[PDB]
């Protein structure tokens, strides 16, 4: 009906594997770290959450943006949205 | 008398709307309230009633055809 | 004269390209490739045009 | 038969809205469509009857309102002008219903919805049928209700409800000047009857045909959208795309044009509205062509598109080609509904985005609603031999025909008009279907190319043409914008055509244009406008493809920064109607209320008299102190009083003073 | 996929019926039994308007003119 | 009273009560709160009422011109 | 007796039986309201039976009895064309004003019922009394049942309310009868047959004016005196306010065509520039500060203000089009305001105890009743076709320009005007977003009561709307008797 | 403070980008140089200086504002915002007479 966990997974994961900025596409799982797990600066974690917007054609605030640090809890964001594409 | 449904009243709305209904209580002659209390009451009525006064019985346009002035007067 | 922040608009302007590398190059290679080059999005532009030009000159070719 | 085409929509609406509980979505689908498509092919009838055959037909049914010299009935005329218009209000209405049917399946209310489409449909046949100015007056009003209800069909969305107040409000505006200038028509004539009207034009007063031709004209301007009352059309947007497409596009906003046409034999006894007309056309021309080159909504580009070619005929009206005005008319509401029903098409498929700056791609995903899309932009700019070509072109060509300053300078500004819809033109097809795709993937990721494991079975979702109800409407309306104008352009342009020979477009042998039209103008200025859509088309493409960095470099400029803002802005007037005129009423309406209703009204009143009087009668009271030493003191006083006036032969206005001056001691505390 | 026609009309539960508060007897009956009652009468009522009076003697003055042709 | 600032001006993604108003249950309201809610006429906040008359001047002035 | 007299007994027979029914068994209440009701729709009955019999054309009073018997106050019954709607405006209401208010008294019921049924009796006799003397004495007779209404089932500003409505009417009614003792005094008599005949000299018809314009203008009422209103009919109980604005609003309107436009003649005309001055000012601030009230009552209440207006310079324009207009108007007036207050003091009031318009939104979602029909109330308070208030508006407005054009080009902006406040109370209410987030718990939507009283009233406006010549050619030949004027070629035949 | 605020100016600064220069490749190129330019001042810690840096960044996205910014179809200030909006309130009505 919705969205499902494995398909925002897989765009999320293809998201992250096709930026430069991840130390390595293996090890982005669904529950990843964006600062160590996959080692990305203050910067880089701000575009990624605007590719994330980007993908699911939603809203990020910036009381909730800040909340993004890792894959697991931007999953959780966007089957929290009953707005995504 | 008939008991209602249950309102979520806002404090902040029921004392506006208490305010709005004691206004008066609290009205003074300012230079401020007069001059607006003068254009409002006196003036525009006054200008209002001198133009129906300088245009009354000026036109008429029933059957005037070409060659006949609106104007009667 | 310069502002603090290192923002000159003449700079800006001068960036208004496609950067020789760019950290979401290959996130961003699609819209670009395939379906989407230049000659595939403009391939049916005048969708009919290809069909009646021949078509036509069957009817224009009447004097024999 | 005549009066069936009346009844009809109306009762489709009736058991639509106040029974659908009973039919249901689909009974009130299948009820709706089907009495406007009876409608529709009664009509078509009636074209034959009364236009190729020259037989007007007139059916009353009862008086409405009877008083001295006044007797407006419930009568209805069927002439030339009559059925012209009936046939783009009927197959346009009869195809947006069938096209409604697969946009708003989804909507939770369809039997609201498809009643409020017949209710319109009624009511704008009532607007071109009646007899007298008074019952046209009430489908004009009934057609502002229906879009203030369509507007409006989503109230939840506040966004919606100031559009919709900007609908009414707007075109009651209006509403007050034909007012005006029907008083005037019953003050001059003591009837407002269309025989009775055009009948004894000739004779009036030319100063009372100058106070009802500018009424009548000013109450055109808010319902064709005219610069001075246009602020409120673009923003009639917010309601459903097939509402756009009938009632915002198609039908509604002619009605200011009709009412000029229809009262054709007045107006031209009136040089003087002649001119008001045509310099209000060229400036909506120009002003709605700069405005929509600028606009990042699809919708909001193609209803700025649609005030640009109502800014056409009433040129034309002021050129006094009535014809040609009505021949425009027919034709712009055949390729203005498919650029509608077409963009609502790629709305739909892209997830309900209505911004170019999302779109990209999208010609293989949808190859029908690009070519027909294709088809409608080629005759909104009157590409040669299309429908838009017959008309739009003669209009330019009549402006220079009438050799007169007006009239080249109309020429001029409508020609730049016509440059900025081949720009705003290029820009729809080319950011919606030619460009690099500038959304998201979810738009353009097939099954093709694998992107998922588990989910295969679901969850592409990649910008599909809709279904048969969706697409039949389009081929319809594609097959009328490439033929429909040669097919009619005897009956309406025509050399010397007895079409219009009921005086239903009445031209005064004084302002006839068209032999020199034909024979004058210069064959550069004939094909002038060709060579510029041609030159310019590419041009913008280039800028838009090839060259994409110098608009950049334009937007980053400051100078243009304030011309891309200036026309982004649509002028500024909305700014200037908020902040000078609604907020200026809203102002007023506070100071009455507060400083004077709830101010000085009181003071300067009861509560005045209430504080005042309640003081002076405790100081009165205070004098009663129930000594009888200080009673027989008053009783004294009193005695001497009496005497002295009594005696002296004092003025008694020398007693008042005394009065007055006693109650005001009594008024003043301590 | 549509939904069931729902819905309380006059509020009434589907497991109960409309109670008649009192006021319905005579409304229903009294209030607009008058009007159809004096709707049916109004037809049959001769109409005393000055104009179908007005109306008569106008055309015969404009039958005693070649504005309106006399059956005689 | 507290000041007289439209709600279109509020931030849309605050927790508030009342999302559609912008309002919370308790908050003091203006006098005005009338014509000051997200029902009310439209502040466009593009540029200053000074500069945008000079610019409808430009554009009347270009017009005017060509007709000359 | 006479047909006329029958229309004033029935409603004191209801009284009669109320007060003893209980004395023939600790009544129910249901019974009491049983009879009221009864006794209104009888009352309605005979009423339609005189409009069965009465004459359209003619020119003498009919329904009278010979008196043959004179005192010093004699009451004397006559029905005219010009009376007959106002009439039947009366008896169609009366039973709707207390179904309206079935449930909402709760205390006091009784005495509430005969207030009711006493007003009906009183408002009856002003249109029915040949006198001037005696239309002022039931003009004014009203004034003390209607403060008691106000005080007993009244809102909680009902004092102050009760006190204004009384004592504006008391002070404004007051020189009204120092103009008529004057007529009086110079002809006799103040029995219409006898005063109409009588031609006054202008100074005292323009003194005469001044005296019953200044009683006309504090009960129109005018913009600057218009606060007794603001406060009677808010605090009025939804019954009371149903009579004061359809019928009470109509004794001023209807007083016109008794003492002035037949007696007063050159005053009215010479003075009309004054009366046109204060009728569009009225027309405009009304409608300015109806756009700022926040007290849905209250809003109802000041555009009765603004369409008061508009027929006030309808009986000033000398037209036959503008005095028929302003009698459809105030009869359109009477079906549309008493839907309004129906919707705003008598289902928002009832479930939710407030008025404020801050706590009311998107309505339309859970009551499609209501605001199907609150949207034709609505419609009809702008003046929309179709609805018998904008055939009065229309020929109220041209006779109003065809007088002194200046003042109805102003008073034309009441369609912008008119239209602005009734669809942005309505979008505010019915429409403007979601269901409120102020109200708890769901309200239930229309009764079969509120229903069938929502939809007679709307019924009689749109009906009279399409079909106007059911009340128009009642008024044609009565109308015709208040023309001034003389045309050139078409008077002093031989 | 100071650093959310420097990163809701990073995010805004590469949307007022992408909404002046609608083509997404010539963007890219403008994103990289609005980077550098914060990645520029990555060693600035007096709240002096700090502050500063930010206020006049505030004054280059009002300088260059967008007439009309782009926002998501159903995001607050969207085309579908609020369009079937669900009664807040699913229970039926409590039992009361009128
Ligand atoms: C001529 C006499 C004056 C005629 C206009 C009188 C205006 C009175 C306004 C009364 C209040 C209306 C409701 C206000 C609340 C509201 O939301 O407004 C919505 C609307 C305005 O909406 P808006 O344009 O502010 O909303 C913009 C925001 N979006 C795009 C999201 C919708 O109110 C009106 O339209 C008022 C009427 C304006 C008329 C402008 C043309 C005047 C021509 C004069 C010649
Ligand atoms: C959207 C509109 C929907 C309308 C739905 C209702 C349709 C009603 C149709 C009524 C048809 C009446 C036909 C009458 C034929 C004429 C005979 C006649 O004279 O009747 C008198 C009266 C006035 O009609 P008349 O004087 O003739 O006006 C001149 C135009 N023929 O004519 C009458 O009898 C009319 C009296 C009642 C009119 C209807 C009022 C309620 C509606
Ligand atoms: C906010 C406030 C309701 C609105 C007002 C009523 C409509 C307009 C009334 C004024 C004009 C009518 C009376 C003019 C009297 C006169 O003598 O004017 C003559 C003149 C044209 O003269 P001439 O060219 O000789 O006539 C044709 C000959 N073949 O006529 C003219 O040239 C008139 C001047 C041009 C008028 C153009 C429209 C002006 C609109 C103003 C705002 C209206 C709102
Ligand atoms: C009366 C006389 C005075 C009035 C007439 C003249 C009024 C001033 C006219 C100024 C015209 C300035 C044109 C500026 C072009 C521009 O800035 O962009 C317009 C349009 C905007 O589209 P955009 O939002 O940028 O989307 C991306 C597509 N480029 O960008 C596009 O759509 C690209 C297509 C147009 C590019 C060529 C424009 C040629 C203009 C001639
Ligand atoms: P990570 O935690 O490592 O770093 C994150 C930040 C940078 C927040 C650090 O915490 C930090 O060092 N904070 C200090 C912030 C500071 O004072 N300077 C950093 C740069 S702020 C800034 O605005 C830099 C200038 C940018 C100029 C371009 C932006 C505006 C362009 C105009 C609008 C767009 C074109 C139309
Ligand atoms: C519908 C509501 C409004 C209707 C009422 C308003 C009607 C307005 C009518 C204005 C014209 C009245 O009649 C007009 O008066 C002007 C003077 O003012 C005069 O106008 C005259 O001016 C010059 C002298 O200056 C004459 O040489 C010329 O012949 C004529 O144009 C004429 O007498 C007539 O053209
Ligand atoms: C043309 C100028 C005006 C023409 C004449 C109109 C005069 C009207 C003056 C009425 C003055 C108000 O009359 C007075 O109002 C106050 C309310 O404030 C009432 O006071 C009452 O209401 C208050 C409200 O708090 C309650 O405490 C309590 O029910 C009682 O004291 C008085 O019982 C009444 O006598
Ligand atoms: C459209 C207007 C129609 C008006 C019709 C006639 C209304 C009645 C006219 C007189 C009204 C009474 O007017 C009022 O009288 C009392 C006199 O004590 C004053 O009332 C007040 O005076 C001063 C204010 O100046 C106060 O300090 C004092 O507390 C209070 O008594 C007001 O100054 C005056 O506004
Ligand atoms: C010129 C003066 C002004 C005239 C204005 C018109 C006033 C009309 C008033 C109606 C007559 C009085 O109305 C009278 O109210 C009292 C209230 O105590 C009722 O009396 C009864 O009321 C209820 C009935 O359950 C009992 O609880 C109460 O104990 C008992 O007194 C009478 O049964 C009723 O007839
Ligand atoms: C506010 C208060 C305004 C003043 C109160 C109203 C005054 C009315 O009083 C007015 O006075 C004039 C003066 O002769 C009289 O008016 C008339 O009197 C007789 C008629 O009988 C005539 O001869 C006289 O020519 C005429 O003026 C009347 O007495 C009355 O019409």
């Amino acid at each position: 009906e919705g969205l499902q966990k494995v398909e925002v997974y897989e765009r999320i994961k293809s998201l992250l594997a096709g930026f430069d900025k991840v130390n390595d596409p293996n090890n982005i799982t669904e529950t990843a770290h964006f600062a160590n797990d996959l080692g990305l600066d203050s910067l880089d974690t701000v575009e990624v959450v605007m590719a994330i917007e980007e993908e699911f054609s939603i809203e990020i605030p910036d009381k909730d943006a800040d909340q993004i640090h890792s894959v697991d809890k931007a999953i959780e964001y966007i089957l929290r949205q009953p707005d995504a594409h | 008398g008939l008991q209602h449904y249950k309102i979520a009243m806002d404090p902040a709305l029921v004392r506006l709307g208490s305010m709005i209904s004691n206004r008066y209580k609290y009205f003074r002659w300012t230079k401020r309230t007069a001059l607006v209390s003068f254009m409002y009451v006196v003036v525009v009525p006054s200008t209002i009633g001198y133009l129906a006064y300088k245009t009354d019985g000026l036109w008429d346009l029933r059957a005037k055809r070409r060659g006949d002035l609106i104007s009667e007067r | 004269k310069p502002n603090i922040t290192g923002f000159d608009m003449r700079e800006f302007l001068r960036h208004t390209k496609t950067p020789t590398y760019d950290p979401w190059e290959r996130h961003e290679a699609w819209r670009y490739t395939g379906r989407f080059s230049r000659f595939n999005r403009f391939k049916g532009a005048l969708p009919g045009f290809g069909i009646a030009t021949v078509a036509f000159t069957a009817y224009c070719v009447f004097e024999h | 038969m005549y009066l069936s085409i009346i009844i009809l929509p109306l009762l489709g609406s009736v058991v639509s809205g106040f029974f659908g509980r009973k039919v249901g979505v689909s009974g009130a689908q299948l009820i709706t469509c089907s009495s406007v498509i009876i409608t529709t092919i009664l009509s078509i009838i009636a074209f034959f009857e009364v236009g190729f055959n020259n037989i007007p037909v007139t059916i009353n049914i009862f008086r409405w309102i009877d008083s001295e010299w006044f007797i407006i009935n419930w009568g209805f005329q069927y002439d030339s002008l009559t059925v012209s218009m009936l046939i783009p209000v009927l197959i346009i209405s009869s195809l947006v219903h069938i096209y409604s049917i697969s946009y708003m399946s989804s909507d939770p209310h369809n039997q609201r919805f498809f009643s409020y489409l017949s209710l319109f449909t009624f009511m704008m046949i009532i607007l071109v049928t009646a007899n007298n100015y008074l019952l046209m007056f009430v489908g004009w009003e009934g057609v502002g209700v229906c879009s203030y209800l369509l507007v409006s069909f989503w109230f939840t969305r506040i966004a919606a409800n100031q559009s919709s107040i900007s609908a009414f409000l707007t075109n009651r505006v209006g509403d007050c000047f034909l007012t005006v200038g029907m008083f005037a028509i019953l003050w001059s004539l003591g009837n407002l009857d269309y025989a009775t009207v055009f009948s004894l034009a000739p004779y009036i007063n030319s100063n009372v045909v100058i106070i009802i031709g500018i009424c009548l004209l000013i109450g055109a301007m808010a319902k064709s959208s005219q610069v001075g009352l246009h602020v409120w059309l673009p923003m009639a947007m917010e309601g459903p795309t097939p509402v756009s497409a009938l009632i915002h596009a198609a039908t509604m906003v002619t009605a200011g044009v009709y009412l000029l046409m229809r009262s054709s034999p007045l107006i031209e006894y009136s040089s003087t509205v002649l001119l008001l007309c045509l310099w209000l056309g060229a400036i909506t021309t120009v002003f709605s062509s700069l405005i929509g080159l600028f606009q990042q909504d699809i919708k909001k580009v193609i209803a700025y598109s649609t005030m640009s070619q109502l800014g056409m005929m009433v040129l034309s009206i002021g050129l006094s080609s009535y014809n040609i005005a009505l021949f425009h008319l027919v034709n712009h509401a055949f390729y203005k509904a498919l650029l509608f029903l077409g963009a609502g098409s790629v709305i739909h498929a892209v997830a309900d985005n209505q911004d170019f700056r999302k779109f990209g791609g999208l010609i293989s995903y949808l190859p029908l609603t690009y070519s027909v899309m294709l088809i409608a932009s080629l005759s909104l700019v009157a590409f040669p031999f299309m429908t838009g070509f017959y008309s739009k072109d003669f209009i330019l060509e009549s402006a220079y025909g009438q050799f007169s300053f007006s009239g080249v300078a109309v020429y001029i500004i409508a020609t730049i008009g016509a440059i900025f819809t081949t720009l705003y033109s290029v820009k729809v097809l080319y950011l919606t279907f030619l460009s690099n795709p500038n959304g998201p993937r979810t738009y353009y990721r097939l099954a093709i190319d694998n992107f998922f494991s588990a989910q295969a079975i679901k969850s592409y979702k990649p910008a599909h043409e809709g279904d048969f109800f969706l697409t039949l409407p389009l081929v319809i309306l594609a097959l009328f914008s490439i033929f429909f104008g040669f097919i009619t352009k005897d009956i309406f342009i025509g050399l010397g055509s007895n079409f219009f020979v009921d005086n239903s477009l009445f031209i005064h042998p004084i302002h006839e244009i068209m032999i020199d039209t034909e024979f004058a103008v210069p064959v550069l200025f004939k094909l002038l406008p060709f060579i510029f859509t041609i030159s310019f088309s590419v041009i913008a493409l280039t800028l838009s493809e090839l060259l994409s960095e110098l608009v950049i470099y334009f937007k980053f400029s400051r100078f243009g920064y304030n011309i891309f803002g200036f026309f982004n802005q649509r002028f500024l007037i909305e700014f200037f109607y908020n902040k000078y005129i609604t907020n200026l009423i809203l102002n007023l309406g506070g100071q009455i209320t507060k400083i004077l209703d709830k101010g000085s009204i009181e003071l300067f009143g009861p509560y005045g008299l209430e504080r005042g009087l309640v003081k002076l009668s405790k100081n009165i009271s205070s004098l009663s102190t129930s000594h009888v030493t200080t009673y027989a003191l008053y009783i004294l006083v009193g005695f001497i009083l009496y005497l002295i006036y009594n005696n002296l032969l004092l003025d008694y206005s020398y007693l008042l003073l005394i009065i007055i001056l006693l109650l005001l001691l009594m008024m003043i505390g301590e | 996929q549509y939904d069931p026609p729902t819905g309380w009309l006059w509020g009434v539960r589907p497991g109960e019926k409309y109670q008649n508060e009192g006021w319905e007897g005579p409304f229903f009956y009294g209030f607009w039994g008058s009007l159809i009652v004096f709707a049916i009468a109004y037809a049959y009522k001769p109409d005393t308007s000055i104009q179908t009076w007005a109306l008569e003697e106008a055309r015969r003055r404009l039958e005693a003119e070649g504005i309106l042709e006399d059956p005689n | 009273n507290p000041p007289r600032i439209k709600r279109q001006f509020r931030d849309p993604h605050a927790d508030w009560w009342d999302k559609q108003e912008r309002r919370n249950f308790g908050e003091p309201v203006h006098e005005d709160h009338d014509i000051l809610g997200m029902f009310s006429p439209y502040e466009y906040t593009w540029i200053t009422p000074g500069k945008g008359l000079f610019q409808i001047g430009l554009f009347i002035a270009s017009f005017l011109g060509l007709c000359y | 007796m006479s047909l006329l007299y029958v229309l004033l007994i029935i409603p004191i027979i209801g009284i009669f039986l109320i007060s003893t029914i209980d004395s023939f068994y600790f009544f129910n209440v249901s019974y009491y309201k049983k009879i009221a009701l009864i006794t209104t729709i009888l009352n309605l009955i005979v009423s339609l039976i005189i409009y069965i019999l009465f004459d359209f054309s003619n020119n003498q009073f009919q329904f009278i009895q010979e008196n043959l018997d004179l005192s010093f106050y004699d009451i004397y019954l006559g029905v005219d064309g010009v009376s007959i709607y106002f009439v039947l405006l009366t008896t169609i209401i009366m039973p709707i004003a207390l179904v309206s208010n079935w449930n909402s008294i709760t205390n006091n019921i009784k005495s509430y019922l005969i207030i009711m049924l006493l007003l009906e009796t009183l408002l009856l006799a002003v249109f029915l009394v040949l006198d001037v003397l005696l239309f002022y004495i039931f003009f004014e007779s009203i004034l003390p049942p209607l403060f008691i209404l106000i005080g007993l089932f009244g809102s909680s500003n009902k004092v102050r309310a009760s006190f204004y409505i009384f004592l504006y009417t008391l002070l404004g009614s007051l020189f009204l009868l120092l103009s008529i003792l004057t007529m009086s005094s110079i002809v006799g008599t103040t029995y219409f047959d006898v005063l109409l005949k009588s031609s006054f000299e202008y100074t005292t018809q323009l003194f005469l004016f001044f005296g019953i314009f200044i009683a006309f203008a504090v009960k129109t009422p005018v913009w600057g005196l218009n606060s007794w209103l603001l406060r009677a009919h808010v605090e009025s109980p939804l019954g009371g306010s149903i009579v004061l604005a359809a019928i009470v609003l109509k004794l001023s309107l209807y007083g016109v065509f008794r003492l002035i436009l037949p007696i007063l003649p050159q005053a009215s005309l010479n003075l009309t520039y004054i009366v046109y001055a204060i009728g569009a000012i009225t027309v405009l601030y009304a409608s300015f500060s109806t756009l700022r009230t926040v007290d849905v009552k209250e809003l109802i209440a000041y555009s009765s203000v603004a369409h008061a207006a508009i027929y006030l310079m309808g009986v000033f324009s000398n037209t036959i089009q503008g005095l028929e207009g302003a009698i459809l108007l105030g009869l359109a007036h009477g079906f549309v305001s008493s839907g309004l207050f129906i919707c705003a003091g008598g289902i928002l009031y009832d479930r939710t105890g407030t008025r404020l318009i801050y706590f009311f939104r998107g309505l339309t979602q859970i009551m499609p009743l209501f605001s199907l029909f609150f949207f034709i109330l609505c419609l009809g308070n702008a003046g929309t076709p179709l609805t018998l208030n904008f055939v009065g508006e229309f020929m109220s407005l041209y006779g109003t320009l065809e007088r002194l054009p200046i003042a109805g080009m102003l008073a034309s902006t009441s369609i912008i005007f008119s239209a602005a406040y009734s669809i942005y109370m309505y979008n505010r209410i019915a429409f403007g977003g979601s269901v409120s987030l102020y109200f708890i718990d769901c309200f239930r939507d229309l009764t079969k009561r509120e229903f069938f009283i929502l939809f007679t009233l709307v019924s009689f406006t749109v009906i009279l709307g399409i079909y106007p010549s059911f009340v128009l050619d009642g008024l044609h030949y009565n109308i015709s008797s208040v023309v001034y004027g003389i045309e050139p070629n078409a008077s002093y035949l031989t | 403070s100071n650093r959310q605020a420097a990163l809701s100016l990073y995010r805004r600064a590469l949307k007022l980008a992408l909404d002046w220069t609608v083509h997404r490749n010539l963007w890219r190129g403008q994103a990289l140089y609005i980077r550098s330019l914060f990645e520029k001042n990555r060693n600035v810690t007096d709240p002096r200086l700090q502050r500063a840096l930010l206020k006049e960044t505030e004054k280059l996205l009002e300088k260059w504002k967008h007439p009309d910014p782009y926002c998501p179809p159903t995001a607050p200030g969207g085309s579908k915002y609020e369009r079937n909006l669900p009664v807040p309130n699913l229970e039926p009505p409590p039992p009361l007479k009128f």
